[PDB]
């Protein structure tokens, strides 16, 4: 992968302005190729570790706190970053820059301040849950709560035709698995689509560092 | 799987899967009890109590706390012991026979001294 | 005055002792002090001690105080109930059910406890 | 620790407490009607018991095949379970006791046969691959004599074909609202038949053997129906006790969750005011 | 039938009243219909209440 | 009903002191009839808006805040 | 028991500085006998009422508090 | 159930005091049993009469806009 | 009723009542089935499907995507249409032909366009 990737590292021993300026340096390196017509992917491996460093250098510059002692412009801190990840028009050159920010949550609390600041910026989200991670489902993508906002216009047509009914089968399994925890033995059609959904779950598992092509 | 091996990894992940399913069943057990589980969830609970108690171990340092001399379990023997618990080989033993015990033969001899 | 100069046993009724604590919290918020646990003044236990350590029995007489407590949010671990309860000696739970039954006074016999019942 | 999540968990377990309390009340009413059916059945059972006593125990009369003890080549089993769940150990105690006796004294699949009453026992013996001849499924809450009459007639006539050579019943005896003990009762042959108070002699109008041939199946059918009414009463009492224990467990969960709710709302109030006064002190 | 000089009682498995040999068969044909209507009504009422309990404990398990 | 009703209004677009002084104007109009022997009903539609407006005035006057930043 | 014990009291009505220095006076009176070779028992009745008073004494010094508003 | 008037009874006229004190009890017995009436026959005479009178006093206490009813 | 009228208020209110009654039957329909639905509720689901499909329109905007020209439905005609669905006048029509139509005459013209 190092034939085409750039790794920007601002580590924990480095001062707080380097963790503050690491994603913006990554986006400037991405925009160099975006405004040449190339397609760039940018991954911020913890964007909730940028907010702590920006909180640090704001509170040490004697700026007043807010919720959870973050400053006022922490939404603007992430949104000024993430709105530079666009897909340009054909007059601008045609290049894009897709972003993948990460946010670590605390005990699954997606209603915290930095998760709800970054959820409201991105074009959808992918929920990784330990409750599904330790049930065998790895990758731990909660396919019900994970939203794609572009979705369908992103996919190719062959993925579209069959994902449209994958989603229905898996949503039916998620709805009817609740009535199979205890009790009184659901009938044959409901058990047929429970078996359909369990095989859907076994399809959607993968292993580590081996991606699959689209076909 | 590339570090601890394949068998170690499957035993570890199946241990974690049964303990996660038992953690999911905690609320149904808390309100409605063991009575309504659908005969595989009863087996999940029945094995996960044994797995949760065979994670506990007597220490050399804890001899001053309890008088029990304490153990040193190699990796092959704890993988073999948890694999034999997952296979159903020790479902007949009581669950208090698995507490504070080094290897799985000591589970057998402690259940023997309990009177099973 | 009637405890000291007269030397007799005096009752001292404080209706809603919680209003004392929250008025202290309001005076502390007006005075500009940094708030303590929850919304209470830093001097919550000290103000409550300076109130309820003069309600004592001396060699002259006594002052015994019957006090009403609000217990906000149905929470007996809230600091304003929790610092009053460190000074109480008896509780007389008045119940609606015993009042509708025809029992006067409506003191719930099982809920009412006392430190002196020994 | 997620004050809103604690309050949603409190409201969910209050809703489960309400639902299990409603099911407790429904099972109290059904227990009342089941013990009314038992006390309406009891004079028929008293009269047929004293008639069977005076006939089969007076002046010999042991010539009938349901009085003699024949050597057992097979052994029937009549298991009375519930159709519906949410009883605690109504079904499981009976099915475990039947499984223990069959695996303890037969060790052969052709040496026994099982007659289930209920879907729970039927699915139990189909999971464990045991032969089940008669099946009866989906009884009412308050069963009358007709449905159990056809299956009890099939059971006693299948004893009369020379198949079973003996059979046992297994049900839950309604001792109290809490107990529901499990009884093993031997249905046929009628060897343990007890004598009544006033042993009277009848004039058997065709003969005693013909009236035994027509009457002892009706005594066995009345035994099956009395056991089934006792089992339905113990079923509704067990579901009543199970839902009472469910409401008690739910209410204990409510009080521990309100303790956690009070700790979390206290932490939320002090955390928010520490933030507000820190933002106020930051300006000076 | 067992007859004593004051105990001429009759033990019948099904005893109608309407003084005709086939009215017990007609009553059995009506009560079989009423009986399987009740046998379905009791089962669907239990399964409705059990669906209420299963959804209410679903929401408890989701609430975590 | 407008033969015997007085209406006092302070909208959301009005300044926060008018929101703060609306109910005191209400009782100032009511006490004049109360101390003449008449009977008055005074209706305070959303005093929580008055609480928010006096919170706003005390915080812009930088009086020290309390619980939920109310003074 | 008063032939060998010492009672060090700082009651509920006393100011928070005397509540803050009661246990330190307890060990300071115990270590006189500890470092002479004797054996000393020291009982602290309600150290949570020491922690509350140090919370008071530090919030009045305007020190920024942590969990449960403790310093 | 949650609302309260701390004057109430001293406020009402004499014709309302005789009649409102049992509608309070009917609403109490109905709102404690409203969640138990979706399924099952609880009791045929003692509980269903409470549910009947409660489901009718809920319909008594409903009004529409701008039609105040005199206390008579 | 002061703002919309009395007829509009009672029609929209009965629509809300039958849709609430259909929402509180969803677990019963999805698990137990349509056959166990205890009729005088099967009529509720029969009318509520036709109501919740008649709530959808063909938009003028979506003409470019579907070809269907789009409609502007006044309030008197939609109150009359939902009143005629609540009266049971169009229970004989299929469950479709309410999808993506403007008025209630378009329902019967689309239903006879499908042979009904």
């Amino acid at each position: 992968a190092l034939d085409y990737t750039i790794v920007v590292t601002a580590s924990a021993s480095q001062p707080a302005p380097l963790l503050f300026l690491a994603p913006y340096a990554g986006v400037a390196m991405g925009e160099y190729f975006m405004y040449k017509g190339k397609h760039v992917l940018v991954v911020y491996d913890d964007l909730s570790k940028q907010a702590a460093a920006y909180r640090e250098l704001s509170l040490l510059l004697r700026r007043p706190p807010g919720r959870e002692a973050y400053p006022g412009d922490i939404f603007y801190l992430h949104s000024r970053l993430l709105e530079r990840a666009a897909k340009l028009s054909d007059a601008k050159g045609g290049g894009s820059l897709t972003a993948l920010p990460f946010v670590e949550t605390q005990a699954g609390d997606i209603s915290a301040y930095i998760p709800t600041n970054v959820i409201s910026i991105t074009d959808g989200q992918i929920f990784l849950q330990s409750d599904l991670f330790f049930s065998g489902v790895r990758p731990a993508i909660n396919a019900g709560l994970s939203v794609s906002r572009v979705g369908g216009a992103a996919q190719i047509k062959a993925m579209k035709k069959v994902a449209g009914t994958l989603r229905l089968d898996l949503a039916a399994y998620r709805e009817l698995e609740a009535f199979a925890q205890f009790g009184s033995d659901l009938d044959k059609a409901t058990q047929a689509k429970l078996a359909r959904g369990a095989r859907t779950v076994e399809v959607l598992k993968q292993d580590l560092h081996q991606p699959i092509p689209v076909e | 799987p590339e570090i601890v091996g394949e068998e170690h990894y499957q035993v570890a992940r199946k241990v974690q899967q049964t303990l996660q399913r038992y953690k999911e069943l905690q609320d149904i057990i808390a309100i409605l009890g063991m009575d309504e589980l659908s005969d595989e969830d009863k087996l999940v609970v029945h094995r996960a109590r044994r797995i949760q108690f065979f994670l506990s171990q007597n220490f050399h340092v804890a001899e001053q706390f309890t008088g029990q001399p304490g153990s040193y379990v190699p990796v092959k023997e704890t993988v073999r012991g948890f694999k034999e618990i997952l296979e159903g080989k020790y479902d007949h033993l009581p669950e208090d026979a698995f507490r504070l015990v080094g290897r799985i033969e000591e589970v057998v001899e402690k259940a023997k001294a309990m009177g099973v | 005055y009637f405890r000291d100069e007269q030397g007799q046993d005096v009752l001292l009724f404080i209706d809603n002792i919680f209003r004392f604590t929250q008025a202290g919290s309001e005076v502390s918020a007006l005075l500009g002090r940094m708030p303590s646990a929850v919304g209470y003044q830093p001097t919550l236990a000290t103000e409550m001690g300076q109130l309820q350590e003069r309600i004592t029995s001396t060699a002259k007489g006594s002052i015994t105080s019957i006090q009403a407590i609000y217990v906000p949010a149905d929470d007996y671990t809230d600091p304003a109930p929790a610092t009053t309860f460190s000074h109480l000696d008896a509780t007389t739970n008045l119940e609606r059910k015993l009042a509708e039954m025809g029992i006067y006074p409506a003191v719930d016999p099982l809920a009412s406890t006392s430190r002196a019942l020994a | 620790a997620s004050l809103r999540d604690i309050k949603t968990r409190i409201n969910a377990t209050k809703k489960t407490s309400q639902i299990t309390k409603a099911m407790e009340m429904v099972s109290t009413s059904k227990l009342n009607r089941a013990e009314q059916n038992a006390k309406s059945f009891v004079p028929y059972m008293e009269k047929i018991q004293e008639v069977v006593a005076n006939v089969a125990l007076g002046a010999g009369g042991a010539s009938h095949p349901m009085l003699v003890s024949r050597p057992v080549k097979k052994t029937g089993y009549l298991v009375i379970t519930s159709d519906r769940g949410l009883a605690g150990a109504y079904n499981s105690n009976v099915l475990r006791l039947v499984y223990q006796t069959i695996q303890k004294r037969h060790a052969s699949p052709d040496e026994y046969a099982i007659i289930v009453i209920g879907r729970v026992g039927l699915s139990f013996f189909r999971k464990r691959n045991m032969p089940v001849i008669l099946d009866i499924t989906r009884l009412p809450d308050q069963p009358s004599f007709a449905d159990i009459k056809e299956i009890a007639r099939k059971t006693v006539g299948l004893f009369a074909d020379g198949t079973f050579d003996e059979l046992y019943m297994y049900y839950n005896h309604y001792v109290s609202a809490i107990q529901q003990e499990v009884t093993e009762r031997k249905l046929l042959p009628l060897t343990d038949l007890a004598e009544n108070k006033q042993r009277t002699v009848y004039e058997f109008e065709p003969s005693q053997e013909e009236i035994l041939d027509v009457l002892l199946p009706q005594y066995a059918e009345s035994l099956i129906y009395g056991a089934l009414l006792d089992a339905k009463a113990s079923e509704h009492a067990a579901r009543m006790t199970a839902m009472k224990n469910a409401t008690d467990n739910a209410n204990e969960l409510i009080r521990t969750l309100t303790l956690s709710y009070n700790r979390a709302r206290q932490a939320a109030i002090t955390q928010e005011i520490t933030e507000i006064v820190a933002g106020a002190n930051a300006l000076q | 039938l067992e007859v004593r000089p004051d105990k001429v009682t009759i033990l019948a498995q099904a005893a109608e009243r309407a003084e005709d040999i086939d009215v017990l068969r007609a009553k059995a044909a009506k009560e079989r219909a009423e009986r399987r209507l009740q046998s379905q009504q009791d089962d669907i009422d239990f399964k409705r209440a059990e669906l209420a309990l299963k959804r209410a404990m679903n929401r408890l398990s989701v609430a975590e």
